[PDB]
């Protein structure tokens, strides 16, 4: 069947050895609150020395986690919380459930260091709005 | 419920991607069945547009419709219902899951000349996609 | 639940009106002998008429059959037997169950057709093998 | 209960789609991040290269484990276990089923620094991989 939240937490324990790179896990999207949607943030050091052994190290996730969880590794979508846009890592940090976390504050330092603000988020509407409606005005719709 | 400023960073794409594609807009049919490089442009652009639509019309049915289930192609129609697309323009771009599953169909072996007719089908249809989607945003204030 | 074979031809019939250019419809794959695998025969004449009303007339099959068969249109591949290699046309009469046929022996006229020999398939096995062996020359490994 | 030329065929496509992206093999990072074009190319590429594979296992382990499901991150893994590709080749080639996940995700959002290294990785694995496949049905005489 499908796994709760819970054992997701208790099996991530098992991360540690599988994916050494690996310094939190975090679920979003419809499981949390349809495919699995989930968030990592790599050590940025052991992942560099991590490569050189393995050139598509990061694509392996999604396998190993879906040996570990027990579920179809074919419906998990990873994002890297390394390199992603400052609007993903706010949706993630707001409705996102930590799975796995070393040190145990790591959420929290994420949730202050990523959180936009209601204001910063309307300055992000307007850009986008302002470029879809220079869109819909030179294609003459 | 809905997040306005996830849906417009997918419209945003949309936009860019509908830009790209306008540039076949005057290939002939010979020309493009003997590029096979201008083939494999048009059919990323067409499944990036699809899947974007896709992810724009679950996240709108999430919050209007929550834990219903809907495919794609009935993800289209039921915008539709609820006037968010029109009538006319939800049966005419309904068939763009089709061109989604076959651009990403595990037995790939996808023809030519079908999607050389779905790129005059895109750039008319989801120009209109992107403003009723736009004026949905507007609507919600 | 995933419906029978035998509740595929019946509801089949209601593809005469749905699809009106279809001739025949034809399972194969797993699902026959995972996803769900179709191949098409139109009528040349209707089809082209109905494409002057419907860009992507083609990739709207999957959409139909879902809602008639109430499976999961997302999860269907449709192989247009009017255009395809020989190779596909001779393993769909080879393993295919016919579900939708118009008139009652379009399926053996089908058969009749395009069904290879061994030795025909064999003539293909040795160009191909021949091509992945110049592959694997040029390549060096 | 293999049939050899539906192997074939997709191997002779694999090799086909190497050699068009071969042509991206000295392209630097900052050549290639700076071409939205070369980027639609390659990633094309990579997805009807991994799926052309997925399609070649999951033929051969219906024959060998009829019944049995096998996700396309096991399936690669799989086929190690029986020699059919070496337990090395099986490892470093497995994360190509992550690679395919991405490339067809919903969420789509690619990062194409993660793609210029898959680039390198796929020309360099799976033409053993073709080695190893027609070594097989070699030995199926």
């Amino acid at each position: 069947k499908i796994p709760t939240i819970a054992e997701l937490r208790e099996l991530s324990l098992r991360l540690l050895t599988k994916i050494p790179y690996l310094k939190m896990l975090v679920l979003f999207g419809s499981r949390a609150t349809s495919d699995w949607d989930f968030a990592v943030l790599y050590d940025e050091e052991k992942y560099n020395l991590y490569i050189q052994n393995n050139p598509l190290a990061a694509f392996v996730i999604p396998g190993i986690l879906g040996e570990i969880f027990k579920i179809n590794s074919d419906k998990i979508d990873i994002v890297e919380l390394n390199h992603c846009s400052k609007l993903i890592a706010h949706f993630v940090a707001r409705d996102g459930k930590v799975l796995y976390e070393e040190p145990g504050d790591e959420f929290d330092k994420f949730q202050q260091r990523v959180l936009l603000s209601n204001t910063e988020i309307k300055k992000i509407e307007k850009t986008k709005l302002e470029n879809i409606e220079n869109f819909l005005q030179r294609w003459g719709v | 419920n809905i997040e306005p400023v996830i849906i417009e960073t997918r419209l945003e794409l949309i936009g860019r991607y509908l830009d790209h594609l306008k540039k076949f807009e005057n290939i002939s049919l010979d020309d493009y069945l003997s590029s096979f490089e201008q083939q494999l442009i048009t059919e990323r652009l067409l499944q990036l547009i699809t899947q974007a639509a896709i992810d724009i019309n679950d996240h709108i049915l999430s919050k209007l419709k929550s834990g219903k289930s809907y495919t794609n192609f009935e993800a289209f129609i039921e915008l539709g219902k609820y006037q968010i697309l029109t009538p006319e323009l939800a049966k005419q771009i309904a068939p763009s899951s089709g061109l989604r599953n076959r651009l990403v169909a595990e037995f790939d072996d996808i023809d030519p000349n079908q999607v050389f007719m779905a790129i005059s089908f895109a750039l008319q249809q989801y120009p209109l996609y992107v403003r009723q989607i736009n004026s949905y945003l507007i609507t919600l204030e």
